[PDB]
């Protein structure tokens, strides 16, 4: 049984450097291999840069040579990997796995690269707007545009309105994130009762917005 | 678990593990290792390791403390438990990977 | 007058040596440590002498020849000779005679004039590791079992038989024309 | 150099330095490097398929005989290491040697039993134990055999070297199953056993390719070899092998040794014979071994060691206790050899055994012959005349003959007088009926052929056609084996050749042609040279009525074993005849004389040495004197140097 | 390289059903000799991938019996006997013979439920946003099954394809439905040029797109 530990996530700027460590702890056999792979959010697994700490021999691919190098430390078996001159398309989660199978995977380290300064989110309310009926139940929403980095948490009336809530994944536009949140509310409870949007960006601030027509 | 035998002398060995014949469909394999952590075990041929020890205890029958005289018998029976036959047609590289 | 004599008796003998009573076990046996014996055999390598080879002329005498077949007079040496040393033993036996190699057609003929006890060298040999052959030539099926290089025949020999040590003494088969 | 923990499923911990230093000289490193712990299964399997493997065996029940006896009442326990001159005297005093110090001398040497050489490196962990070995080589050292052994298991290794140099090896391990050597790698013993018993087992170790080479000329009867090895006693077994060799050295066995199934079989059997003796002494459990058993067993090995030395030049290193040689030497200082023959038959053999074991290859203590001659003499006066000896007497004379045989090897005289006496008695005992019995024993391989007094006789007139006349005429017997017995027998008495037949008698130099000598009668103060040679440098020359044809019969007395300047001149003397001589005689008269009976055409027929009153009374009273046949005569040879013919009685 | 093909890309299953997943290979997968290096992985949502089956059909440590690998040579199959909740996720496959190893598409294992149409909602830009010089329209397509769906933005009857960004959600732990937000980002100026902004949702349940629009008034 082998258990692995990976470095924390690092927020890096294009051209800076990120060095990830993969510490192996457990029981294995000689000449063991550590494999590296990445997947972009929503996409599959790709490359298989193998390194043998003891032997030191390495097998990369047509990529990740110059686009990556593989080091190792035999004292504790850490098998480092780093990479600097990184573009946007290689923001992803890098996994470390031990064994020829690969048997035992690591929690992974997600590195996000972007030349974007921390930016608080701008909140706008999504009201149905005049010339609308929305009977039985009205669906409202909250727009969170132009923030960096991730994540943000969107709640409604501060923990209330837990059922009927959607919070969509963040999309990247203008090199800044943006998402929306929805809530389905019976028409009898709005605008009779106030409905507010609680957007939080622990990297700076949280905005509170009220839904109004 | 079970390994593959590919090619550390005897002196820096603290523990050695031997499998039964049911653990790996009939093969006799061993694990050599040295005493956060991550122990790397060198794998060895069971029958040769088992046969090795049996010869030791016999050669020193006048030095057994009563704890080793029992070990001798257990190393036997086990040794005969493995059928060296029924191995000619079996795939020997079951556990090999080849980089 | 026939005077009585005494019975025969053994001649007195001297008392035995003393014996030790001294002399350690190390003086009786050597060094305790031993190395089991190894032997380096000196393997000789033989090749056709080329003197003597097959005879050129064709002479024969009827009064002293063991038997005839077709147009070949055969002889058995009265003197026991080593296999290697029979190329000579025959070239000097009678004029134009050589060490013969029994061909399959003639082999049975040679076994019929042999007793159940005696053996007979023959002129079938192996220069190297391939193709047995006589002085006339040809390919011979040999019952090979030993290191080879020399062959004999016997009463019930369907083919020449190899031998383990060809310094043994046997008569020799030799032929004339 | 540490402590190692061994788990398997609890766990064990095996300690070194401890234990390792408690038992020397263990080396759990060379063994580790020997066992090959990183051997892939493919490499291991390829190694397994190389070694020949047998079918097995279902049982073959066998019983171990009672070889060594229980402690003989109040025996004097002797320590081979500390055998001081402290009594322990007399043939009658019970004696036994402690097994521990005796086994220490037998396996004094130490070496590597199991080589690093193929195919042994594959099957066995190399072993270093106390050991003895029997070793030999033939065919210009191209075929070798080594029989290394412990007190627990034997291992005989064959090795043949072809002309190209290919070395074929085949090993046979014999011993108690539990005591078998340690197996390396995947090998188990059942797959290699060719014969098994309740406790013993016979293992074969070779490669498929090598076994193919040996099987063309060497098909052992592994089953029969195993049965003999287990069921027989050490002495009875050692003697089974001894006969094989003795009967093989004559009839031309070991001058041109053959790679035969029987020949190679015997080589291993030699190893077992030495192994069984040591195995018996070791399997005692810290006890003592009776001396009467030791004497008989080590006599057989001493006789067996000389025969394998003469035949093959074999060597024995081990199974030799000097402490026993010391004990056997003291006991021979207690009894008088001149009167040894006056003792019991059991004690006769007991002493004659200790004589050979206590004094290996003679030439040192020349008094051993006096004992052997006292036995043959005491045996000769009680033996019925002209008869073919007896099973019991043939066995006793066989033991006593080895002290004589070895002195005959030495060119020196070795205290002549008695040795001539022993040989003259042997000559009297070679009659027409003794020869026929020996020949019958050679045709059937029984015990009668192993030994005969006729071998060491002073009779050189035995030719092939003369032995054919005395050969068994039975139709049931194998015509071939009978024809061979005559050759084998005749091959045992070769003069110039053989080298164990003459030259120690000073009277032999007084002869001109050696091939014409017929018989020598060494009496007291005179030895007669009976020959067809006219030019014999003696004191006189008698010529007995030979007959036309024949060669001639001369009797040349050599007074005091001193030749003459030349052969007597003039017509030879006539043998005076005697008629005034009565059949009844109350004394002796004729003691010291020899009485010869020859046929005019057939030659010599019987020889008698009047040694005592009992012998003479047998001559007279019996129907020995038969004058009905005109062509037979009876010559009387006197110590005075005279010859006389008995032509009739009152 | 060695391509690899998994089918289906999405396999809706109810709890207790039986799943089958193939991984067709481009090249043979034999080495030394009949040791076929094909391996199956499972990535539960939000977690690291983990090994299920290795060397075609050997159950890794900790894997229940319901998992079983089959097939040989170049076409193989993974089988789940009676699916459980903890088995939902993505099933990759890989070969280790030729360098690079290469992986497979994915084959999402999802829950099966009844068809539900989306509840489309369109929101005109917010007053606050136009003050900032920007206008983005939002269209929520909430709670539908199956996941497959596409939208068409029509402004004054002309399809729009530039400046639209869409987001999809995972299967709701409770509803077992999906959701999707489509945000059309424009300029305040470009926004005040066309009047009708339409959000059309074409889905399985509906042979006729669902239309939710508004006019600047
Ligand atoms: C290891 O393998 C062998 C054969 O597969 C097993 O051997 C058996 O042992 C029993 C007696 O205990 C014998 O009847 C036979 O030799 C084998 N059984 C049968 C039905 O043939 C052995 O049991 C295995 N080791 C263990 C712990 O099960
Ligand atoms: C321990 O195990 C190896 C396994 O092969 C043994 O093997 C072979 O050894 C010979 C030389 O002695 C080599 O020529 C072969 O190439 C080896 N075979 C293979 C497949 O590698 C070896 O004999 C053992 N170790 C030693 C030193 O002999």
């Amino acid at each position: 049984e082998v258990q692995l530990e990976q470095s924390g996530p690092e927020l890096v700027k294009p051209g800076a450097s990120v060095k990830m460590s993969c510490k192996a702890s457990g029981y294995t056999f000689t000449d063991y291999v550590i494999s590296w792979v990445k997947q972009r959010t929503g996409q599959g697994l790709e490359w298989i840069g193998e390194i043998y700490p003891e032997s030191g021999n390495t097998y990369y691919n047509e990529k990740f040579k110059g686009e990556a190098t593989l080091t190792a430390d035999k004292s504790s078996n850490t098998a480092y990997m780093q990479l600097s001159r990184l573009t946007s398309e290689d923001s992803a989660v890098y996994f470390c796995a031990e064994g020829y199978a690969m048997d035992f995977w690591g929690q992974g380290t997600s590195v996000t690269v972007s030349s974007a300064k921390t930016t608080p989110p701008s909140v706008y309310p999504l009201a149905p707007g005049s010339a609308a009926q929305t009977n039985s139940m009205v669906t409202l929403g909250c727009l969170v545009k132009g923030y960096f980095p991730e994540p943000v948490t969107v709640t409604w009336n501060s923990g209330s309105l837990s059922s009927g809530v959607h919070t969509f994944p963040a999309v990247l536009q203008s090199d800044l994130y943006t998402l929306s949140s929805s809530v389905t509310v019976p028409s009898s409870t709005w605008p009779s009762e106030t409905v507010t949007c609680n957007v939080a960006h622990p990297a700076s601030s949280t905005k509170v917005d009220k839904k109004i027509v | 678990p079970c390994c593959h035998v590919t090619q550390l002398a005897l002196e820096n060995i603290s523990d050695i593990y031997l499998v039964s014949n049911q653990t790996c469909d009939g093969f006799s394999l061993a694990s050599l290792n040295s005493p956060n952590q991550l122990v790397i075990s060198r794998c060895a041929n069971g029958l040769n390791v088992v046969s090795f020890f049996i010869s030791i205890l016999k050669r020193s029958s006048s030095a057994l403390t009563g704890h080793l005289r029992e070990l001798l018998t257990t190393l036997e029976t086990l040794y005969g438990s493995f059928s060296v036959e029924d191995l000619f047609g079996a795939n020997l590289n079951r556990y090999a990977w080849h980089r | 007058t026939w005077v009585p004599k005494p019975n025969v008796e053994v001649w007195p003998v001297d008392p035995p040596p003393p014996v030790n009573f001294n002399k350690t076990a190390e003086q009786e046996y050597g060094d305790k440590e031993v190395k089991l014996p190894h032997w380096t055999p000196t393997l000789h390598t033989f090749q056709v002498p080329q003197n003597y080879t097959k005879a050129n002329c064709t002479y024969c005498n009827t009064r002293e020849y063991t038997f005839s077949y077709k147009g070949c007079c055969f002889y058995f040496t009265k003197k026991k000779h080593t296999w290697n040393g029979c190329f000579q033993a025959c070239a000097e036996l009678y004029p134009c005679t050589y060490f013969y190699g029994p061909t399959p057609d003639i082999l049975p003929v040679v076994t019929r004039n042999l007793n159940a006890i005696e053996s007979l060298w023959v002129g079938v040999y192996r220069v190297g590791e391939g193709n047995w052959t006589s002085l006339d030539g040809g390919t011979f099926k040999v019952y090979q079992i030993f290191g080879s290089h020399c062959t004999y025949v016997s009463k019930f020999s369907t083919v020449p038989v190899s031998h383990h040590e060809c310094s043994f003494l046997k008569p020799c088969l030799c032929v004339s024309q | 150099l540490s402590e190692v923990k061994l788990h398997l499923d609890s766990h064990y911990t095996i300690p070194w330095t401890e234990l390792m230093a408690k038992v020397p000289g263990l080396s759990p490193e060379a063994l580790w490097r020997e066992a090959n712990v990183t051997e892939d299964l493919a490499s291991m399997l390829n190694r397994y398929k190389l070694i020949y493997k047998t079918s097995g065996t279902l049982g073959i029940a066998l019983a171990e005989p009672v070889d060594i006896p229980a402690v003989s009442e109040g025996s004097m326990q002797v320590d081979a290491s500390k055998v001081h001159p402290g009594v322990i005297s007399g043939l009658n005093s019970p004696a036994c040697m402690l097994s521990a110090p005796l086994e220490k001398q037998l396996f004094y040497y130490i070496g590597t039993m199991l080589p690093n050489t193929r195919p042994h490196s594959y099957v066995f962990y190399q072993l270093r134990c106390h050991l003895s070995y029997v070793a030999l080589s033939i065919n210009g050292d191209k075929f070798q055999y080594t029989g290394a052994m412990t007190s627990k298991f034997l291992m005989g290794t064959y090795k043949r070297v072809t002309e190209k140099g290919d070395e074929h090896v085949l090993s046979l391990v014999f011993g108690k199953t539990k005591d078998l050597p340690d197996l390396r790698g995947p090998f188990s013993y059942p797959s290699l056993t060719s014969a098994q018993s309740g406790d013993y087992s016979l293992v074969i170790v070779t490669t498929f390719v090598h076994y193919a080479n040996f099987h063309n000329y060497f098909v052992p009867n592994l089953k029969d070899m195993f049965s003999r090895a287990v069921t027989m006693t050490a002495a009875s077994y050692a003697r089974y092998v001894l006969q094989k060799l003795v009967l093989l050295e004559m009839k031309g066995g070991c001058r041109e040794p053959e790679l035969d199934t029987e020949t190679l079989t015997t080589m291993f059997e030699v190893s077992v014979a030495f192994f069984k003796v040591g195995h018996a002494v070791g399997e005692t459990g810290n006890g003592c071994v009776d001396l009467r058993w030791l004497a008989k067993s080590f006599f057989e090995l001493t006789v067996l060691k000389d025969i394998i030395g003469i035949c093959y030049g074999a060597t024995v290193k081990g199974m030799q206790s000097y402490g026993l040689e010391r004990l056997a030497a003291m006991l021979m200082a207690t009894v008088k050899m001149e009167e040894l023959g006056h003792l019991t038959t059991e004690k006769q053999e007991y002493a004659l055994r200790l004589a050979t074991v206590g004094y290996p290859k003679a030439g040192v203590y020349s008094g051993l012959i006096g004992g052997a001659t006292s036995v043959l003499l005491s045996a000769y006066n009680r033996h019925p005349l002209f008869q073919p000896l007896h099973t019991v007497m043939r066995e006793t004379l066989f033991i006593g003959s080895h002290v004589v045989l070895r002195e005959l090897r030495l060119n020196v005289t070795t205290q002549g007088p008695n040795l001539a006496l022993y040989q003259l008695l042997s000559t009297a005992l070679c009659s027409a009926l003794e020869i026929g019995e020996v020949l019958r024993g050679l045709a059937l391989g029984t015990e009668s052929g192993l030994f005969s007094p006729c071998y060491l006789s002073l009779r050189f007139d035995l030719t092939r056609d003369k032995l054919l006349s005395m050969a068994p005429q039975e139709a049931t017997l194998d015509q071939a084996a009978v024809s061979n017995a005559v050759d084998g027998f005749l091959g045992r008495l070769s003069l110039e050749r053989e080298d164990r037949d003459a030259w120690h008698l000073p009277a032999y130099k007084c002869v001109d042609r050696l091939d014409k000598v017929l018989m020598i009668i060494p009496l007291i103060n005179v030895t007669f040279i009976i020959s067809s040679d006219r030019e014999v440098r003696g004191s006189a020359l008698y010529e007995a009525s030979t007959t036309y044809l024949s060669s001639s019969l001369f009797l040349s007395p050599v007074i005091m074993n001193k030749c003459s300047q030349g052969a007597v001149a003039g017509e030879p003397r006539q043998i005076p005849k005697i008629q005034n001589f009565t059949r009844t005689q109350k004394s002796c008269i004729f003691c010291g004389f020899a009485l010869l009976s020859y046929d005019e055409k057939e030659g010599l027929e019987t020889t008698t040495y009047i040694t005592s009153q009992e012998v003479q009374n047998s001559i007279l009273s019996s129907n020995y004197f038969d004058f009905d046949n005109l062509h037979v005569h009876y010559l009387l040879l006197t110590t005075n140097g005279t010859v006389m013919e008995i032509a009739g009685l009152y | 390289d060695i391509v690899i093909t998994q089918t289906p890309l999405s396999l809706p299953v109810s709890l207790g059903d039986q799943a089958s997943i193939s991984c067709r290979s481009s090249q043979s997968l034999l080495h030394s000799n009949g040791n076929t290096y094909l391996h199956w992985y499972l990535q539960r949502p939000g977690q690291s991938p983990k090994l299920l089956i290795y060397k075609v059909s050997n159950r890794f440590s900790g894997v229940p019996d319901r998992f079983s690998g089959s097939g040989s040579g170049t076409d193989f199959t993974l089988m789940i006997n009676r699916v459980e909740a903890e088995d939902l996720g993505v099933y990759f496959c890989s070969q280790s013979i030729h360098v690079p190893r290469t992986f497979g598409g994915g084959t999402k294992l999802e829950i099966k439920r009844a068809d539900a149409a989306p509840t489309v909602s369109i929101f005109p830009p917010s007053s606050e946003q136009l003050t900032s010089g920007g206008a983005s329209v939002v269209c929520f397509l909430n709670n539908f099954y199956p996941k497959d769906i596409n939208v068409k933005w029509k402004i004054d009857g002309s399809e729009r394809q530039n400046g639209v960004l869409n987001s999809w959600t995972d299967q709701d732990s409770k509803d077992s439905t999906y959701s999707m937000s489509s945000t059309l980002t424009l300029t305040k100026d470009e926004y005040e040029r066309h009047n009708s902004y339409t959000c059309e949702a074409t889905h399985k349940t509906s042979t006729s797109p669902i239309v939710k629009s508004f006019n600047r008034n």
